[PDB]
RNA sequence: UAUAUAUAUAUAUAUAUAUAUAUAUAUAUAUAUAUAUA
RNA sequence: UAUAUAUAUAUAUAUAUAUAUAUAUAUAUAUAUAUAUA
């Protein structure tokens, strides 16, 4: 097949980051954490404090205008997440409708790679067995 | 027979009626039907107590050894797999486990149970592993039991009822009473023994019960436990018992089948065990019959006419058989016995072989034996977890033994690479072939014709469909806001729905959506793995158009598609018969998995390059199907790269190659498993319907041709083989369709090729396929397997096991159907028993019993009322089931070939005429004023007393509920309509044509006063038909059901005493039967197994007429005037209207308006209209104008010549002159001939000459009334 | 009682098939001997 | 210890010959039953 120049892919991934030092104002972090009901966690033998459902950061993003960023955060992505995690805390994510890059507003900025992780690892007190569950996705701020 | 005494009184009456003791009546018809619906099914098993079995069968207790299910399932990567027990990775089927522990109790029937609500909740909510595994196991186990047209116990009840009493003999000299008898059938005795385990207080609890939502199970007491395999074993036993009786086989063969099933059931994975040793029976019998010394008999002499492309064959006598003609290939005993040793079933082989050795000569007995033994293979629709199925089939990639080196390609053309001229070999052959075809496609003004463009777009829409969700996502992703029409109650996933959304959008905007996910489906099979259905979205289907077009040209212009025109499927019948004759040697071949072996790295890349290059000849700037030309960079020259325009066709290829290289991305969402949907890509070609047969057949033919002409001569060793291998070409030596293929050798001069050379030849072919990764899976056994048809020495062998009496596929956890549909199931069920030649007398008896049970049904509102109804038995007569005994007649005088519909009614009445008239005169007072056909004797009242009218009109009533409309939804209906019309009428010329035609038509029809309200086929109604189909595909609301029951009952209760106008007129004709026609062939020669003097009527019908369709002058009317039409409209409606107009003598402009109403331009409309004439029309072509058609059952017989010159519509010395048709005979005689032959085919026995003897009214009066009716409709 | 026809059984002859034994040839495996190489 | 070659023995498979047993077909004889005639 006709192969493409790899530089274009590199430009798509790293290109935006290279423009960071040229910026004048600081960045603002974001993420689209997905919730996790405590029932299934306890049912799987996990020891967790507090009733509120746990949530896990799937992917972090960056902006700089808080105003429009908040104005764009009200969209409800039509892509569910199929979270799976083993007892060894090896955590995995899957989007039942695939998440396309063009759906990301072009004012955002994504890291080249990212690793899913608990937003607050201290909530859990003991890893029970392996766990799977489904939840919606919601862009949110962070501090 | 004490069993007859055991039956309740209504069933005893029904059995008497079925035996022919008494004429059937609605009264007993209801009593039997009602009582079956009220008594518990276990009583059917209870009946078995009264059979003193005397068969040597023992049911080992090894069956009740449930293997724990917990070790047969696991979840990894969040999907529930099957984790096979044996090291074989294919043991992915239902295990042998005790379902008991997973059961609760029902409140309605406390004895039986269903799944724990706790388990399903936890699997749903908590996604608990063991909960999910249990759920998945329960779902599939239930589904496997559900693969039946109805509950097996009911079928067993049918068999006992018919077999409870011997049928009364008819007066026919060939009416042999049944040789087989009960108390000798191993199957029934086996059922008795195994069922002894399931009784606690002489109650005989059924191991399972099928329901609309699947199947339920009975909670075992603490001592016992129920293994799911037992239920499957019962179904196989019941099915075998029924089949053995109908086929009338020796008990010894049935004994072997019982042992066969028992051994399979004893081990784990009953399905897998059966699947492994599947082909044992055909190999033992069909593949090795005449490998001995005392060979001989008579065989057909079939000749293939010179224009072999036409596939025309001639029967030209018989040939004496002798030892020099006996089959040459080695027998199959050794491998089969070796396999059977594994399952210690060598006794079965010894029994079969010994019995086979009793048929050294080819005759009726030999083939009958072959038919019976081959009918022993299991008829179960096997089903496995779809997840395992998709994971096991698409995980295969072809292995190429000599890949195309990367240095064999030119520079890229943006996506594709052209093939260097210096490269030779099969790939070069393939490249040139596709390139040449692409060139021919390139310049072809056949396309860009707006009508043809309409055909292609319309071809893409059907009621079914898929991948709509992927479509909506992908376009929404690219910012495209599609319309919605939900209020118009039509399924979104329907291909119609997505098509309507697309109508407005500029096509190029949609290009990004072709790289989207495709959903999938699975359809189970009887003797193999389940098939796959992979429906592309409408856009993808549109893009792949060039691939289809080129493939079609390759097929239609090289080997004439090898019958893939599929015009009538019966054209393969004479072909295989000829291929199996002694003078010819035939080899059966088929690609191991053509869908899985076609791929981009080797195959598709070559095709894409050839097509892209082949399209270079043509205007570089010429949009095709809305795809404009574009600029692409050419890099063939490293020193002088540049960019040049390419035509739309090439742009399509550019994207198509990109998609193929990326590989198809499927998304599985199986419902039987629990919460395990996912997506994974594969190179497997979709191959979901006939649209794939074209590509595979083209490549199939190409590789075969290169092998024959180039590879084999250069590589084979035997000089004699070279001598015979040469002078051979595919166009007269090879045919195929998809993977399947047939290769036949040139007639070796009064001799046969050495098996040594055959082995050399077959070996080289295997290696040749291995080169590019095709496993050829060839075999040589001097038999004909093509499209699942079997022929031996010119005699067709119906493989009955592929049509199990009880089995039926169901691809969903729920049956999702309503009661009246069962009737159509019965009708279709009965026809198979006619197509396959069974014992026609006994098959008819069983059929009526099935009908009686189906005749009654009911329904309940989701919360409110119940509803009920049942048909008078005369309905089934109208639907096409012969009556067994009429009052005043003798039983079993009506042949199964009796046509359905009005024709069957007319023929029955015609024979029944005199008795009715005389009897009515004695019984009833005369009617008040004279009748055309009847005297004053008033038979109509008698018919009403028989409820004939009730049945006649009841069968006319529809059987599926109708969905309701709405006005805001009608805005969506209009929106749906508008867009469908918009999609249909891409241009404006077609819209102008149709509008003009419609306007002229109604103007003419009213002003000329032909009639008003004539629903003439026109394009403006095609979207309406689509909309109705789309709305119909939805699950109806209950109100529609209630309307159906009420309407049906009212139609039943309404007192009417008249048939349709046509049937009323048809009764005016009197037809008589003369002597038998001269025979077609020698009665000694068998042509269809089982159509022998034992099964007399089939044996008569085939012998008199001859099977080979040989319409040398008739052509069976396939020359329809309108060769090119759009989907949705019916050609058979169009020509009927045209002929009707021509008979009515309409002015030419009437034809012009009608033709213009379906898009034909004025010039071609005049051209077509001129062709219309009563002369060139065929008998059936003109007779269809009044819906007189040929029954499907006749499609296997050579009825042409009989209808032509054996059905005398006017014999001078017999007919009354009043019946002389005079000048209108040009269109009257075909009608009379059709009526005559229909009556002749109705009666049993040999075919006799049919003669019109009298019409009560003058023939002129008949013609006049017909013209009136023709004008009315 | 006799004749003729049909069916079943038994005996004898002939043909065909299968099984078992023995002989001869060929192939494969294992053991032993001899030669050669390591 | 291993590999290769040759000889001998044993086992298994295939072919041919001979013997025995069993099954099937055909012919002849005898017995029994049923039908028809005398």
């Amino acid at each position: 097949l006709a192969p493409t120049p790899a530089g274009r892919l590199y430009k798509q991934l790293f290109g935006p980051w290279l423009m960071v030092p040229r910026l004048s104002d600081p960045l603002i972090k974001l993420r689209l954490v997905a919730s996790a009901p405590a029932k299934v966690l306890r049912a799987a033998g996990w020891t967790i404090d507090g009733d509120p459902p746990l949530e896990v950061s799937c992917l972090c993003a960056y902006v700089t205008d808080r105003a429009m960023a908040a104005a764009l955060i009200e969209r409800r992505l039509d892509s569910r997440a199929l979270v799976n995690v083993g007892g060894d805390q090896l955590m995995f994510v899957e989007y039942a409708p695939p998440l396309p890059l063009v759906s990301i507003p072009r004012t955002f900025l994504l890291p080249v790679t990212y690793v899913v992780h608990w937003v607050s690892p201290q909530r859990v007190l003991l890893n029970g067995g392996n766990v799977s569950f489904t939840s919606g996705l919601e862009w949110t701020f962070d501090d | 027979e004490e069993l007859f005494n055991a039956l309740p009184q209504p069933l005893q009456q029904l059995s008497l009626a079925l035996a022919g003791e008494i004429p059937l009546t609605d009264h007993i018809f209801e009593q039997a039907a009602s009582t079956w619906h009220v008594q518990p099914r276990s009583l059917t098993y209870k009946l078995l107590d009264h059979i003193p079995f005397s068969t040597p069968v023992v049911v080992p207790p090894s069956i009740y050894h449930s293997l724990d299910w917990s070790k047969c399932f696991a979840v990894n990567q969040d999907r529930v797999e099957r984790v096979p027990t044996i090291d074989d990775p294919d043991d992915v089927y239902v295990p042998n486990s005790d379902i008991g522990p997973l059961l609760t109790s029902l409140h309605t029937i406390p004895d039986y149970g269903f799944l724990h609500p706790a388990i399903e909740n936890d699997a749903t909510t908590l996604r608990a592993e063991r909960a999910r595994c249990a759920s998945t196991f329960y779902k599939i186990a239930s589904s496997q039991a559900r693969q039946v047209k109805l509950d097996p116990i009911r079928m067993l009840g049918f068999l006992l009822l018919v077999q409870a009493r011997p049928r009364v003999p008819s007066g026919l000299v060939t009416d042999q009473p049944t040789r087989r008898d009960p108390t000798q059938s191993p199957a029934l005795h086996a059922i008795w023994q195994v069922m002894q385990y399931y009784k606690v207080a002489g109650v005989y609890y059924a191991p399972a019960l099928v329901v609309p939502s699947g199947a339920i199970w009975w909670i075992p007491p603490p001592g016992k436990r129920n293994v799911v395999s037992v239920q499957y074993l019962l179904t196989d036993l019941i099915n075998l018992a029924i089949l053995a009786h109908m086929t009338d086989m020796s008990p010894t063969l049935e004994l072997t089948g019982v042992l066969m099933y028992l051994r399979a059931a004893s081990s784990h994975s009953h399905a897998y065990t059966l699947l492994q040793m599947k082909s044992v029976f055909p190999a033992l019998s069909l593949r090795s019959m005449y490998r001995n010394k005392g060979f001989g008999g008579k065989a057909p002499a079939i000749e293939w006419t010179e224009p072999r492309s036409k596939y025309k064959f001639r029967w030209t006598g018989v040939t004496q058989l002798h030892d020099g003609l006996r089959p040459r290939s080695p027998s199959m005993d050794v491998p089969t016995l070796e396999v059977l040793t594994k399952y210690e079933l060598v006794d079965i082989g010894h029994i079969i072989i010994r019995e086979r050795n009793a048929h050294p000569r080819h005759n009726h007995d030999s083939v009958r034996f072959v038919r019976d033994v081959m009918a022993l293979t299991s008829g179960m629709y096997l089903v496995r977890q779809p997840t395992m199925s998709v994971l096991r089939e698409y995980s295969q990639v072809p292995d190429i033994k000599d890949p195309i080196p990367p240095s064999a390609w030119t520079g890229p053309i943006g996506n594709v690479r052209y093939l260097l001229p210096s490269v030779q070999g099969p790939a070069r052959h393939l490249y040139d072939t596709w390139r040449a075809a692409a060139r021919q496609i390139a310049q072809d003004p056949q396309w860009h014709d707006p009508l043809n463009q309409a055909i292609m777009r319309a071809q893409y829409v059907t009621a079914r469909g898929g991948s709509s969700a992927s479509l909506k996502f992908a376009l929404k992703v690219t910012g495209i806001v599609l319309p919605e029409y939900d209020d118009s109650k039509v399924k979104k996933s329907s291909k119609i729905y997505q098509a309507a959304q697309i109508a407005r959008i500029a096509f190029m905007l949609l290009i990004a959506a072709i790289h989207a996910e495709v959903t999938m489906g699975i359809r189970n099979q009887v003797q193999r793995r389940a098939r796959s259905i992979m429906p592309l979205n409408v856009i993808q289907q549109a893009i792949s158009a060039p691939h289809t077009l080129v493939a079609n040209y390759i097929n239609k212009h090289m080997n004439l598609s090898t019958t893939s025109g599929s015009v009538v499927t019966d054209k393969v019948i004479p072909l295989i018969l000829y291929a199996s004759t002694p003078p010819n040697t035939v080899v059966n071949v088929d690609i191991k998995a053509c869908d899985a072996s076609i791929t981009y790295n080797y195959f598709l890349s070559v095709i894409c390059g050839a097509m892209h290059e082949g399209f270079e000849v043509g205007n570089a700037d010429a949009a095709f199907m809305g795809v404009p030309s574009t600029i692409v960079s050419d890099r063939r020259s490293s020193v002088a790269p540049y960019s040049r325009p390419i035509s739309g066709l090439q742009t399509m290829v550019q994207h198509l190659a990109d998609l193929y290289a990326a590989g198809f991305r499927y998304s599985v969402s199986d419902a039987f498993s629990s919460g395990n949907k996912f997506s994974f890509p594969t190179s497997t070609f979709p191959s979901g319907s006939t649209a794939t047969s074209t590509e595979h057949t083209a490549n199939n033919s190409t590789m075969m041709e290169y092998f024959l002409n180039v590879h084999a001569p250069s590589h084979v060793k035997s000089a004699s083989l070279k001598r015979i291998l040469t002078d051979m070409t595919i166009q007269r030596n090879y045919v195929c369709q998809g993977d399947d293929g047939i290769l036949l050798l040139p007639h070796e001069a009064a001799s046969k090729i050495s098996a040594d050379d055959m082995n050399e030849l077959l070996t080289c072919l295997r290696d040749y396929g291995q080169l590019f990764g095709w496993n050829y899976d060839i075999d040589w056994s001097d038999t004909a397997e093509y499209l699942k048809l079997y022929a031996l020495m010119g005699c067709r062998i119906p493989n009955t096991s592929r049509h199990p009496p009880v089995g039926k596929e169901y691809a969903a956890p729920q049956t999702d159907e309503i009661w009246p549909s069962l009737i159509d199931i019965v009708i279709g069920h009965h026809l198979n028993g006619v197509t396959d030649v069974l014992n026609w007398r006994e098959w008819l008896r069983f059929s009526w019993a099935f009908a009686c049970y189906s005749s009654r049904g009911g329904y309940t509102n989701p919360k409110g009322q119940s509803f009920s109804a049942q048909y008078p038995w005369w309905t089934f007569v109208y639907l096409g089931i012969p009556p067994i005994l009429l009052p005043g007649q003798t039983p079993f005088i009506h042949s199964c070939y009796m046509p359905p519909g009005d024709q069957g009614m007319f023929s029955i009445l015609n024979g029944w005429r005199d008795w009715l008239i005389s009897h009515a005169s004695t019984t009833l007072p005369p009617l008040r004023h004279n009748h055309p056909v009847w005297g004053l004797s008033d038979v109509p009242s008698l018919l009403s007393q028989f409820g004939v009218y009730a049945g006649y009109h009841a069968a006319q009533h529809y059987r599926r509920p109708k969905p309701a409309p709405e006005t805001a939804s009608s805005d969506s209906i209009n929106q749906i309509t508008s867009d469908l019309t918009e999609y249909l009428f891409y241009d404006s010329a077609l819209k102008a044509r149709v509008m003009k035609g419609r306007y002229n038509w109604e103007r003419l029809s009213s002003s000329l006063s032909l009639n008003v309200g004539s629903r003439v086929p026109s394009l403006f109604d095609v979207p309406g038909k689509w909309v109705a189909a789309g709305r119909d595909a939805e699950k109806p609301p209950p109100s529609s059901v209630e309307d159906m029951f009420t309407s049906l009952n009212r139609c039943i209760r309404r007192p009417t005493h008249s048939f349709s106008r046509l049937l009323e007129l048809y009764l005016r004709v009197h037809v008589t039967l003369g002597e038998s026609i001269p025979l077609a062939i020698d009665p000694d020669v068998p042509q269809v197994a089982g159509a022998d003097p034992a099964n007399d009527d089939h044996w008569f019908k085939y012998t008199c007429l001859g099977d080979i369709p040989s319409a040398t002058r008739n052509y069976f009317g396939e020359s329809l005037f309108v060769g090119r039409v759009v989907s949705g409209l019916d050609v058979e409606a169009v020509d009927a209207t045209l002929l009707r107009l021509k008979i009515l003598g309409a002015p030419p402009e009437a034809f012009i308006a009608v033709l213009n109403g379906i898009g034909m331009s004025d010039s071609e409309a005049h051209q077509i209209a001129g062709r219309i004439s009563l002369a060139n029309a065929q008998l059936v072509q003109i007779a269809r104008v009044v819906h007189l058609s040929i029954p499907s059952s006749w499609m296997t017989l050579n009825t042409g010549p009989y209808i032509h010159h054996h059905a005398y519509d006017f014999k001078p010395g017999i007919t009354q002159p009043s019946a002389k048709s005079r000048d209108k005979s040009i269109w009257m005689s075909p009608i009379l001939k059709l009526l005559c032959t229909s009556y002749a085919m109705t009666v049993a026995g040999p075919v006799r000459t049919s003669i019109v003897t009298e019409i009560d009214g003058s023939a002129a009066a008949l013609s006049g009334n017909l013209r009136v009716w023709m004008r009315d409709v």
